[PDB]
């Protein structure tokens, strides 16, 4: 389904001629439509080329909202995120390009052990170690993980 | 099972012999051992166990 | 040993 | 019941001859049964569910899967399947590319969709030829359209 | 040692020692972290033997933006787990797959003729009834695997630090030598995590090294062989295992060959050939491997001869494109079978030129030495950017190829070589063949035989891709006494090096200056001066043919003729690549200097290189020992606001002399707090570095004058005795660019206040408030001089190919290109003609008014219509300067300013639709704006002047004009071109006013740069 | 929540615990000092009452 | 005196191979 | 995880800040029971209004996407009318400063709970969205399938230079027949006469 | 390195080293170095022996 998804996209862009990236792993997509322009000779200008820009891509999502509508598949445009300094993948955000850990969804889970796990020395310890580990990943200068 | 059934029982009969051939060898290369052992038919055993 | 220890099964107010 | 009893339990199946019946003539309907099971942690009171196949749907699908994730994804950017931490970076961020730069000459504009039961809205008509494609690719024409 | 702890360890546990197993960490191996503002102390007990980490803006206010550099992962090897998907299953292998990798080791650690190897192929005769290969040697031992990859180690650390620093893993030349066991990539991710927590709240730039510290903790690699002496033969299970398996035929065996007596260009050779073909190989495959660092390694920029190598590279490059004709073109229709192969060579050549793993290897050392051989034009840019490098790689091969093209072409080394990078079938079969499809596609015709042999080869090739066997038919075809190298690509040129001069340089162009002088005193008086306007235009910037990396040496040269300064020693702070201050050391033969430079990085990708030299050191050749920081100073900080650079150029001053007499402070500053926190700086200490006698000379603005209140008059015009702000004849036409000059130190300023009031008699004076005309007649004036005077022949591209390159670059073809560059030598007497015959071609190849399709055409774009209006206002600016078109100058200048019209449409005929420009209807706007593109406009004057060399030009003729028209298209000259495409309309003063331009839009991606080594 | 009950044990387990991570916090201080450049302290919960 | 001539939507889309004919070599 | 930090991120009025939102959703709790979950669960899409709008700061001439805020501010107003607690929950949120603290609040959706679930009504709408009927038009999947086609044929003879369909059973008036045959790839101009 | 858990810091540097054996080792041995009491170095000196 995620493959027919993204047939659907690719043809639909090169219908629209438009350039897009994709992420996807199923009922959660990200399409990220890329623009550039050159320098201005006033702000007029660059919020008009911004006002085509934002046109474009409501064109190019709503002929990709005909397609999944041809197909059989609804998109809640009330619900559609849009932002050029924001996204979000896998709950996962990335504030102005930056990709950003959620470091207390991880140390929230100490002492919790998994499925047919029992309280142990060992057991316990990986809670804290794998959190840890994934804190300092997902962020710079790791000596706060380390305390 | 015929397959798990004929894989456990060449691991009952052909386990203590691929041992000392694997520590037969002088220069001792664990990795090459571990690669044979995974590459061989003791490995439908493994990967059950 | 042969039982949980942390929330790992759906809520349900059934038994109760 | 378990996956490994069964196994152990079970004959061994054929893959070839089972795929070939699988393609001729599908299978009974002894086989056919799903049973369903909440999910954890879930801030829902309606209720998403787990999905229990049976032994012959289990195996249909992983190995169907499996297929599909060795060949047919690897043609397509945005399947994030067969990735790893290093491969989601790398794509994260170059789908991010035009944020956080202080300048208007290169903008990125993300769109995250939301689709309405994604996973119940699919329907055999919209998915039949896209999947007999695939069934022919992997010498098993009308294999996968049979879901 | 950790390392030898950790094996006699292993060796107490299991009895006896291991092999492959220990690796020694970064911990110990390199250790703490040694600042370079610190004096370094590993650096002069060893050389090349470190990791160097850059920073330009330190590792402040993180996560408010992305950053400028690349980030540099890990490896390219994958995982087979993600905590990302949790509920996915480990990604296994095969047993037939994991079994038939260990041939791999077949001789690699192992003996063919032995007791193993009959073991290891028992094993797969085993679990299958299917019933001695090619040779390993100098890899390392713990990267070997069948059950998974080899990682070597990944990131633990976020990006946006990552994308703050610059790594430098060619610093360990001297370790190059050996193959020690360490792991690069490990090595550099300690370097960037430490450098980010050590210099966390740091905001100015910085630099730090990564030496060797516990020496004991390298462990050259040796050449083991295992072997046993037992019998084990598993039983055969292949008949009970039938179940769950469900369902290697050929593989050709090459000969070993003496490689060591091979001469090093053959050597040389041979790696690029294999590297070429490879790499064409992939192209056409459309795969991510050919963007790869293995195919073009750092670790042989000094071990690998310039010649050899491109010449190999080029004859791989051929070869793979002949092995691709067969499989696009239809050998029915198919005539000139070299025209294709020479379009898909151009096509790998232009693909190639935008490799970053390329042009890094080409960026700095003997293979760029070998590209600057051919005449070309200096990089304007500190370090190269990508583009700028792909120009000097398009250079090359094509005086390469124009040898090609003349139908004589040929290997020069009939026997073929491989290795174990390109050790499989699918490089060794079609790399065999590429012999036969050479000699069968390069010659002009076909014949019967030759179809029925090329269809054979493309079925061949269908059969060997596939890994299907072939029949005993082709054996013809292949090639014959291939042999091999056991050593790879990286370990293979392991040759020496063997034997400098200065070029011929005479005494350069000189022009002559105009002074205006300032005088000091405690009376106060007003700052009355009109601003002077922003005008632009590159008119003299098109006459100066001497394109050294800039067009300022000529006025450095004129300042210092034209005011009596000399000079032991200097400061040359602010230039782009060397350019003024390799002016200053090839006017003073016995002078040494200063120089520094701010570090671009933005547009040069590094996959682990350090910045290049500047590159006009390049003139000199191998006199750039004179330039004491010429190949140090990326390492130290750049700007000039930072008094840490002031500071780096006093501790030269001190630890070399110099006796310095000069400071030349030349830039372009964007802000008026960059300029007035350099003032406060260079106030702070020139005394330190200049003499009492000395020399000071900054760049300025009478824009940036009259706007601010502080300035550099008011700051560093009273300590100096005399100051004078001078504009020079090699100047700009119209510009307030205004060197202030200033002699002499005083020991105490009684005198702060300028006198504002005796520089308005002067200020006028400047060239922005003279007129059009009195520049155009300056123009003319300069364009007399031979400002070619004194440069050898290897500096300056050659005219007619320099046309030929950049007509290629405006959308008009090759060949087309070709004659029309060879016509202009023909007979240069007549070039108005042919100057006007480029802009028809120009604009017949960007938007054709002839060809009638069914289509009705879509509208110009973006690069299509700006090609346009660029050709037509630089053509027009030499047109003007050769016949005294003061009005068309004019007009050039306003377009410029304004826009350049275009008007498009598309008219109904029979067949249906062609399109059709103007320049003064109603039609579709695509009226496109010249302001940050006056570079090409000046090098097309560059380029027509060079052509001309001052030689008398005949009147414009039709006829001729008709002529070479009619050898593009029949349909096209001079009557077509009136009333269909408004070229005349422009020649002749008749254009649209009204500016009917926008700003320009376009859905292009984003290239974000990152790698995995 | 809540605050209507005697928090005694709570403290004590946190008093404990801050003290035993002050004597094992030396081990990441001297890493720090070493593989970085710059010294920490330890801190207390307790700090912030 | 004079020379020697004389009459008597806003956002441009994403796309705009090879070459055999703009080239041709020579022999002998 | 937040006080005394060498990095100076967390003081004690952010602190203060999120435990004033967990009495906020207490006090929601309080009130609703196992039906005040339909509210909180509006915890980690505000989360995502609060960072655009700060992550807009920087480059504020870009035109606002007023769905997903008209949306948020439906949904408030809706569940307003059940509990108000949440219209004070949407305008704490919102007086964030930081990032870091929105963050953690994003991470603490899971910190109020979990409902019993009625399966009742979760099987009753998953039968209802499941047996919807449909509209489709099939020739968008046949061109998707063409596309997919398309891509596979063109892989794998870029890689193995050979086309995996068969020219006996293809007519002999077909565009793709000489292809097949001698190994080759069609011209783009051919292949768009080819279309679906 | 004879533990049960509680993995060294050495590992917040390199993901996916191949030898653990090493890492231990090298941060043990950094420890004892750059230590400032005793009852680290008779500890790091004991944790890789
Ligand atoms: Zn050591
Ligand atoms: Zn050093």
């Amino acid at each position: 389904w995620t493959i027919l998804n993204l047939l659907v996209i690719q043809r639909e862009a090169k219908i629209r001629n438009t350039a897009v990236k994709v992420l996807a792993q199923g009922d959660n997509q990200v399409i990220c439509t890329q623009y550039k322009t050159k320098k201005s000779r006033n702000v007029v200008e660059l919020q008009g080329a911004l006002n085509q820009m934002v046109s474009n891509n409501e064109k190019i999502m709503t002929a990709i909202k005909i397609g999944t509508g041809k197909l059989g598949l609804l998109i809640n445009d009330d619900e559609t995120m849009q932002s050029a300094d924001y996204l979000n993948y896998g709950k996962i955000p990335i504030f102005r390009g930056v990709i950003r850990g959620l470091e207390t969804k991880r140390w929230s889970r100490v002492t919790c052990v998994t499925n047919d796990q029992i309280p142990t020395c060992a057991n316990i310890m990986s809670s804290v170690s794998t959190n840890a580990l994934t804190v300092a990943h997902f962020a710079e200068n790791p000596i706060n993980a380390m305390i | 099972n015929q397959v798990i059934k004929d894989a456990t029982i060449y691991l009952y009969h052909e386990e203590d012999r691929l041992r000392s051939f694997l520590w037969s060898i002088n220069p001792l290369f664990p990795r090459f051992l571990s690669e044979f052992k995974s590459g061989t038919f003791l490995g439908v055993a493994d990967g059950l166990i | 040993n042969h039982a949980d220890y942390n929330l790992n099964s759906p809520l349900i107010s059934d038994d109760i | 019941k378990k996956v490994l009893q069964t196994m152990l339990d079970t004959k061994a199946t054929n893959w070839k001859e089972f795929l070939k019946e699988i393609d001729e003539k599908g299978l009974d309907d002894d086989d056919l049964i799903i049973g369903l099971k909440g999910k954890e942690r879930e801030l829902k009171l309606a209720g998403r569910f787990f999905s229990l196949m049976s032994w012959k749907l289990r195996e249909y699908f992983v190995i169907t899967e499996y297929l599909i994730k060795t060949h047919f994804v690897p043609m397509f950017k945005g399947l994030t399947m067969a990735d790893d931490l290093t491969a989601v970076i790398k794509k994260m961020l170059d789908s991010s590319s035009g944020q956080g730069l202080k300048s208007y000459e290169a903008i990125c504009i993300a769109n995250h969709i939301d689709y309405e039961k994604w996973n119940n809205h699919q329907r055999k008509l919209s998915n039949g030829p896209v999947f007999r494609v695939m069934g022919q690719f992997l010498g098993y024409p009308s294999l996968i359209e049979r879901t | 040692c950790s390392a030898t702890h950790a094996d006699t360890l292993r060796y107490k546990s299991w009895g006896r020692t291991v092999i492959g197993t220990t690796v020694p960490h970064p911990l110990e191996m390199l250790g703490p972290q040694h600042r370079k503002e610190t004096p370094c102390a590993p650096c002069n007990t060893s050389g090349f033997n470190y990791v160097s980490v850059h920073c330009p803006d330190g590792i402040h206010d993180v996560f408010s933006s992305r950053g400028p550099l690349p980030a540099y992962l890990g490896s390219k090897t994958s995982e087979s787990t993600s905590i990302l998907q949790p509920w996915e299953r480990e990604s296994k292998v095969p047993l037939i797959k994991r079994a038939t990798r260990l041939r791999d080791a077949i001789s690699w650690f192992v003996e063919p003729d032995s007791k193993l190897a009959m073991t290891i192929l028992s094993n797969i005769h085993s679990l299958t009834g299917e019933e001695h290969g090619f040779k390993r040697t100098g890899s390392a031992l713990h990267r070997f695997s069948t059950s998974r990859m080899s990682h070597g180690g990944f990131a633990s650390q976020s990006t946006a630090a990552l994308t703050r620093l610059m790594a430098t893993t060619d610093t360990m030349r001297d370790l190059g030598d050996q193959n020690f066991d360490f792991l690069f990539q490990a090595t550099l991710l300690y370097a960037q995590i430490t450098t980010t927590v050590a210099r966390d709240g740091w905001i100015t730039s910085c630099t730090d090294h990564y030496h060797i510290a516990c020496k004991s903790c390298l462990r050259p690699i040796e050449e083991i062989t295992l072997d046993s002496s037992m019998d084990y033969t598993p039983p055969d299970v292949s008949h009970v295992l039938k179940t769950w398996r469900n369902g290697e035929i050929k593989q050709i065996y090459p000969l070993e060959g003496n490689w060591k007596n091979l001469a090093p260009a053959e050597q040389s050779y041979q790696v690029g050939r294999c590297i070429g073909f490879l790499y064409g190989d992939l192209a056409y495959r459309k795969s991510t491997h050919a963007e790869d660092s293995s195919l073009f390694p750092l670790s042989i920029q000094g071990r690998i001869r310039g010649r050899g190598f491109l010449k190999g590279l080029l004859d791989g490059l051929m070869r793979a494109s002949c092995c691709q004709v067969i499989h696009r073109r239809s050998l029915a229709h198919l005539k000139r079978p070299a025209n294709a192969v020479y379009g898909g060579l151009i096509y790998l050549i232009d693909k190639l030129s935008v490799s970053p793993p390329f042009l890094s290897l080409t960026r700095s050392g003997p293979i760029r030495d070998e590209l600057e051989t051919i005449p070309h034009k200096i990089p304007t840019s500190y370090p190269t950017s990508n583009r700028d490098m792909g120009v000097i790689v398009r250079n090359y091969f094509k005086y390469q190829c124009r040898l090609i093209e003349k139908g004589k072409y040929r290997s020069h080394y009939s026997q073929l070589w491989l290795f174990s990078d390109v050790l499989s079938i699918d490089f060794i079969g079609p790399f065999s063949i590429s012999t036969t499809l050479l000699q069968i596609l390069y010659k002009p015709f076909l014949s019967g035989k030759d179809k029925n042999e090329l269809r054979e080869l493309a079925n061949l090739s269908s059969l060997l891709r596939s890994g299907e066997g072939w029949e005993d038919i082709h054996v013809k075809f292949f090639t014959k006494d291939i042999l091999l190298c056991p050593e790879e690509i990286r370990h293979a040129c392991k040759f020496g090096i063997a034997k400098m001069s200065y070029p011929p340089w005479g005494r350069e162009s000189r022009g002559t200056i105009t002074t205006i002088p300032v005088y000091y005193t405690t009376t106060p008086y007003p700052k009355m001066l009109e601003m002077p306007p922003r005008i632009q235009n590159p008119l003299l910037s098109g006459i100066r043919l001497g394109q050294l990396p800039t067009g300022a040496h000529y006025k450095i040269r004129s300042i210092l003729h034209g005011m009596g300064i000399h000079y032991r020693d200097f400061l040359s702070c602010g230039d782009g690549s060397g350019g003024m201050t390799a002016a200053l050391l090839r006017e003073n033969v016995h002078s040494r200097g200063i120089f520094n430079s701010l570090l671009e990085l933005s547009g040069s990708v590094m996959r682990g290189a350090s910045p290049e030299p500047p590159s006009a050191l390049e003139t000199l050749g191998g006199d750039k020992s004179r330039c004491v920081n010429g190949e140090t100073c990326w390492e130290y900080p750049s700007d000039l606001c930072d008094p840490r650079t002031w500071d780096y150029f006093l501790r030269l001053k001190a630890g070399l002399g110099l006796q310095i007499d000069l400071i030349v402070m030349d830039m372009e500053v964007r802000d008026s707090s960059t300029s007035l926190k350099i003032e406060t700086n260079v106030r702070n200490y020139v005394h330190r570095i200049l003499d009492e006698q000395g020399v000071l000379i900054y760049k300025t603005y009478g824009t940036y004058i009259c706007e601010s209140e502080k300035n550099a008059v008011t700051i560093l015009g009273p300590m100096f005795k005399t100051v004078d702000l001078v504009q020079t004849e090699f100047s700009s036409s119209q510009t307030s660019e205004v060197y202030m000059v200033c002699k002499g130190l005083k020991k105490l300023i009684d005198e702060p206040n300028p006198d504002w009031s005796s520089i308005n008699e002067s200020w006028k004076n400047l060239y922005a408030f003279q007129s059009s005309e009195q520049e155009f007649a300056r123009a003319k004036k300069v364009s007399t001089y031979f400002t070619l005077t004194g440069i050898p022949s290897q500096f300056i591209p050659d005219p007619f190919v320099n046309i030929e390159t950049m007509l290629q670059i405006f959308g008009v073809p090759t060949g087309v290109s070709h004659a029309a560059a060879l016509k202009s030598s023909d007979r240069p007497a007549d070039l108005l003609t042919i100057s006007l015959f480029y802009m028809a071609i120009i604009s017949y190849y960007n938007i054709n008014h002839i060809r009638v399709g069914p289509i009705p055409p879509n509208p110009p774009s973006d690069g299509i219509a700006q090609n346009v209006g660029i050709a037509i206002t630089g053509i027009s600016f030499w047109l003007s300067l050769m016949e005294k078109d003061i009005p068309l100058y004019q007009q050039c200048l306003a377009v410029i300013q304004q826009s350049f019209p275009i008007r498009w449409e598309a008219v109904s005929v029979k067949g249906g639709y062609k399109q059709k420009w103007s320049t003064r209807g109603d039609g579709l706007p695509k009226d496109t704006r010249i302001s940050d593109s006056l570079a090409p406009i000046g090098n097309w004057i560059r380029s027509l002047e060079l052509v001309r060399n001052q030689v008398r030009l005949n009147p414009f003729n039709e006829i001729l004009f008709n002529q070479l028209c009619r050898t593009v298209d029949n349909h096209l000259k001079w009557s077509n071109l009136r009333r269909n495409t408004g070229m005349i309309e422009w020649i002749n003063r008749r254009i649209s006013k009204e500016d009917r331009s926008i700003l320009m839009l376009k859905s292009d991606l984003h290239e974000e740069n990152s790698w995995r080594d | 929540m809540s605050d209507n009950h005697d928090a005694s044990q709570g403290y004590s387990f946190l008093h404990e615990v801050d003290k035993e991570a002050e004597i094992t916090f030396d081990v990441v201080e001297t890493f720090i000092r070493g593989w970085g450049n710059k010294p920490i302290e330890y801190i207390k919960k307790e700090r912030w009452t | 005196t004079k020379p020697s001539y004389f009459q008597a939507e806003q956002v441009e889309g994403f796309i705009q191979d090879y070459a055999d004919e703009e080239v041709d070599v020579v022999f002998t | 995880s937040m006080v005394c930090r060498i990095d100076n991120l967390f003081s004690e009025q952010d602190i203060f800040s999120l435990l004033n939102i967990y009495r906020i959703g207490d006090k929601i709790v309080e009130r609703q029971g196992n039906f005040s979950y339909d509210l909180i669960k509006m915890v980690e899409p505000i989360c995502n209004l609060k960072l655009m709008k700060l992550a807009r700061e920087s480059r504020p001439l870009v035109p606002q996407f007023p769905h997903f805020e008209n949306h948020i501010k439906t949904s408030v107003d809706e569940g307003a009318k059940i509990d108000r607690g949440i219209r004070f929950l949407h305008d704490q949120i919102m007086s964030v400063k930081t990032v870091d603290l929105t963050l953690v609040i994003y991470g603490s959706f899971r910190h109020w709970g979990h409902p019993f679930i009625d399966y009742y009504t979760g099987l009753e709408k998953l039968h209802s969205q499941v047996t919807m009927k449909k509209d489709i038009d099939v020739s968008y999947a046949k061109a998707l399938a063409s596309d997919l086609a398309r891509i596979v044929l063109f892989q794998q003879f870029n890689d193995h230079k050979k086309w995996f369909v068969n020219g006996d059973l293809l007519p002999h008036d077909h565009p793709f027949k000489s292809h097949v045959k001698e190994n080759t790839w069609p011209t783009a101009a051919q292949v768009q006469d080819f279309g679906d | 390195i004879g533990g049960v858990s509680g993995m060294s810091l050495s590992r917040f540097l390199i993901r996916a080293f191949p030898d653990p054996v090493t890492e231990s080792l090298s941060f043990w041995r950094f420890i004892h170095v750059h230590a400032r009491s005793e009852h680290l170095k008779e500890m790091s000196a004991v944790f890789g022996n």
